[PDB]
């Protein structure tokens, strides 16, 4: 059941007890976790935190602190699924679901004593009613509606996507509480950015979610300030920007940056050895010099900066790249330190998902974790290097994938596999690192096909994964077309192809559009989907 | 005019203010004057130099840095002189034999990406430059003078404390006798001479900066600067 008011029937009820965070791995489940534990340890309230990066990893660790703990929050994890079903609890513990992926399973909508979801009422939300899923011509009848019940369940569960941002969410319970900090509300910007930027949400969505995030940004910007009154520079200061769509471009070289970006990349098809030349084409029509965009930008001559949000706009408009721009956010603090919310996803992303073998994943959720608080500047800088790393690694892969022509038009869809051994295969074996790079290999593979037919179909992507199991990552990609509602069938489309070729399918990452499938059935699978999409 | 001597007095305030005022850290965990700390602790260990990051006098006030790396002859002696007058009220009181203020030499570094030897070209002459190479001569330490006095051979008139330019440059002593009438005679043609017991001298070097092997074109030598 949802859970109408936050402050009344969730937190002043777990404000009293022992509670359990199962967080996922991933950005915004973290800003939620920096929000609630923020909340948290106001109250003194005597929480554990433990981390999960899948299904079988919460089941363990449910079945290792059950006994302990009455009350469970869970951050990005749980929404989708059947929680009593999966995890068997007792009769009288209580799961508290902050969770951004759609649909809600219907086992969860309409449980009314265990399950209580914090998810806003007004989010994308369609359930059917209950009569229609739940309980001779009698018995005939009865068949019927079974049979009903199957299709309008199926119309249902077909499509997976994104809602509101659970950072967002606790924030708005901060705000209730009236114990919102500016960095709670920048823990909140950053979470939205992580949508945003790993395209969870529709530009609609994201441009609305930022109208709501710049009210906030007013009111903390004037609860002690004016334009005759100032802080200190240690204070921080939340800025709204209408800035640029290239990534970390504040922290190395424009040259870097319009190299990394996804976006440009692929508009100029910069994996092509022709595409440096129309990048050239796009700088000297600008008007800077080449020195200058290769040197690091902070030692750009300041000359050439004052004006250049709009240069790059004007230049990119006829050029045909008519959104360069960005509603976004960015953070200041001290005297040098600058952050756009985008520089800030990067670098705990790449810390959650680092190719680094010391220590393990959970010891990575934990560097990304400090990196969110500014007594771990160090760290947040280290994941920018790490960002830079990551980046780079991304656009070698789409190189060698568009010029090896690994991409196949598998009918119903493209089809990529990355190979063991190859160049940066372990960086992208973990499954996030994974759905980012087929993303952007989609749209650099958009942009440079000239097949009209090409140019709508989605994406499926393989990888390894395991050789001591031998078994590979699979992810489903929809179209990149502007008209896109970021909705994706091949979480329900991956299960049936499982089940009907009895392919070993297992099915741990939150995300039902992302399985391990052994190296063997591959074969079958595909075959499989090419039939059932058709 | 005298414009710009009040031009210089406000940017050695600036200067003055950025090595006072100048702090790294977070609110979350504490401040530490890096400067002003640098300057005492130098300063007592009796090494009288500092090294300032561009990067942090561009955070601090952009205007101060793009002036350094236009003009950093101009600017530079503005901030040392300010470095001076920051150590000076940084350590004073001093023990005796402290009592006289030292000189301070403001060193400069960059996070920003080095150009060649051969990017070295006639537009970027008096501007600041970072270059990488390997050295591969060093003279021997020798003294040039920073400040000088000269007495005039007839009359004995003297001109005290003159300032020396930095760098290989010289000085060109006065023509004609300085101040006083055209009298009898009027001027032996090198009226002055350097007072041998008042000059202030510093240490220099003069080094050979070789091309790095890896930067050379195919086929060239390396260059040397
Ligand atoms: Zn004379």
């Amino acid at each position: 059941m949802f859970v109408s008011d936050f402050r009344k029937e969730f937190y002043e009820v777990v404000q009293s007890q022992r509670v359990l965070l199962f967080v996922a791995s991933d950005v915004d489940a973290l800003c939620a976790c920096k929000i609630l534990q923020a909340l948290f340890q106001c109250d003194h309230v005597q929480y554990t935190l433990v981390p999960v990066s899948g299904w079988q990893e919460l089941e363990t660790a449910f079945l290792e602190h059950k006994e302990q703990f009455h009350y469970f929050i869970l951050i990005n994890c749980g929404a989708n699924v059947d929680l009593l079903d999966i995890l068997q609890p007792d009769e009288d513990t209580i799961f508290f679901v902050c969770d951004t992926h759609r649909p809600v399973n219907v086992v969860n909508v309409y449980n009314d004593t265990q399950i209580k979801l914090l998810i806003k009422q007004d989010d994308d939300l369609e359930v059917p009613a209950y009569e229609d899923i739940f309980r001779t011509m009698r018995r005939r009848q009865r068949r019927e509606w079974e049979a009903r019940r199957r299709d309008i369940l199926f119309d249902y569960e077909q499509y997976e996507y994104h809602g509101t941002s659970s950072a967002m969410v606790m924030f708005e319970l901060a705000w209730m509480l009236s114990k919102d900090l500016n960095d709670m509300l920048w823990w909140a910007i950053v979470g939205l950015t992580d949508q945003w930027v790993q395209d969870k949400i529709t530009q609609m969505k994201y441009v609305t979610d930022v109208g709501v995030l710049q009210r906030h940004v007013s009111r903390h910007n004037h609860r002690n300030e004016d334009e005759e009154n100032t802080l200190s520079v240690d204070c921080t200061r939340i800025s709204f920007e209408y800035d640029l769509r290239l990534v970390l471009y504040q922290h190395w070289s424009l040259h870097d940056s319009l190299c990394n970006t996804s976006y440009t990349a692929a508009r100029f098809k910069l994996w092509s050895v022709h595409g440096q030349k129309r990048l050239q084409e796009f700088l000297a029509d600008m008007g800077l010099p080449l020195k200058q965009v290769k040197q690091k930008f902070q030692a750009m001559d300041i000359s050439l900066k004052e004006n250049l949000r709009e240069m790059i706009e004007e230049s990119a408009n006829k050029f045909g790249m008519k959104d360069m721009r960005v509603q976004t956010f960015s953070i200041h603090f001290g005297f040098k330190h600058k952050f756009l919310a985008s520089d800030v996803v990067f670098a705990t992303m790449s810390l959650m998902e680092s190719p680094e073998k010391d220590g393990s994943g959970t010891d990575h959720f934990i560097q990304a974790l400090d990196s969110l608080s500014r007594s771990n500047l160090d760290k947040l800088y280290h994941g920018l290097e790490l960002a830079k790393k990551q980046l780079r690694a991304t656009q070698q892969t789409i190189a060698s994938c568009l010029c090896t022509n690994l991409v196949i038009s598998q009918g119903p869809f493209l089809y990529c596999s990355l190979m063991e051994g190859t160049p940066d295969v372990m960086l992208f074996s973990r499954p996030a690192s994974l759905s980012l790079l087929s993303k952007h290999l989609l749209k650099s593979f958009v942009c440079s096909t000239k097949n009209r037919r090409c140019k709508l179909l989605p994406l499926v992507m393989a990888a390894p994964l395991s050789m001591e199991h031998g078994t590979v990552t699979v992810v489903g990609i929809p179209p990149e077309t502007d008209s896109s509602d970021r909705k994706n069938f091949f979480g329900r489309a991956f299960e049936k192809a499982a089940e009907s070729t009895s392919s070993r399918m297992l099915h741990n990452h939150f995300d039902l559009s992302v399985i391990e499938l052994k190296a063997e059935d591959r074969s079958k699978f595909l075959d499989a989907l090419i039939s059932l999409l058709s | 005019a005298d414009e710009g001597q009040a031009r210089k007095s406000q940017l050695q305030r600036r200067f003055k203010e950025f090595l006072r005022q100048y702090r790294v850290g977070t609110d979350r965990t504490g401040f530490t004057f890096k400067y002003r700390d640098e300057l005492k602790r130098h300063y007592n260990l009796g090494e009288y130099w500092i090294e300032v990051e561009m990067e942090d006098l561009a955070s601090f006030d952009e205007d101060l840095a793009d002036y350094l790396y236009k003009q950093p002859a101009e600017h530079l002696q503005l901030l040392e002189e300010a470095a001076k007058e920051v150590a000076d009220e940084v350590t004073r009181p001093r023990p005796s034999g402290e009592e006289v203020l030292q000189d301070i030499q403001v060193m400069l570094k960059s996070d920003a990406s080095p150009s060649s030897i051969r990017s070295l070209k006639s537009d970027m002459m008096s501007h600041l430059v970072k270059i990488p190479g390997i050295i591969i001569a060093a003279s021997a330490v020798r003294a040039k003078a920073t400040r000088i006095s000269i007495q005039c051979r007839s009359c004995r008139n003297t001109l005290t404390n003159i300032a020396m330019r930095p760098g290989l440059e010289g000085y060109a002593l006065p023509r004609k006798c300085n101040t006083d009438q055209a009298g009898r005679p009027k001027c032996p043609l090198d009226p002055y001479f350097i007072m041998p017991d008042k000059c202030k001298c510093v240490d220099f070097q003069t080094l050979k900066l070789q091309e790095l092997p890896d930067a050379v074109p195919h086929g060239e030598m390396p260059r040397h600067m």
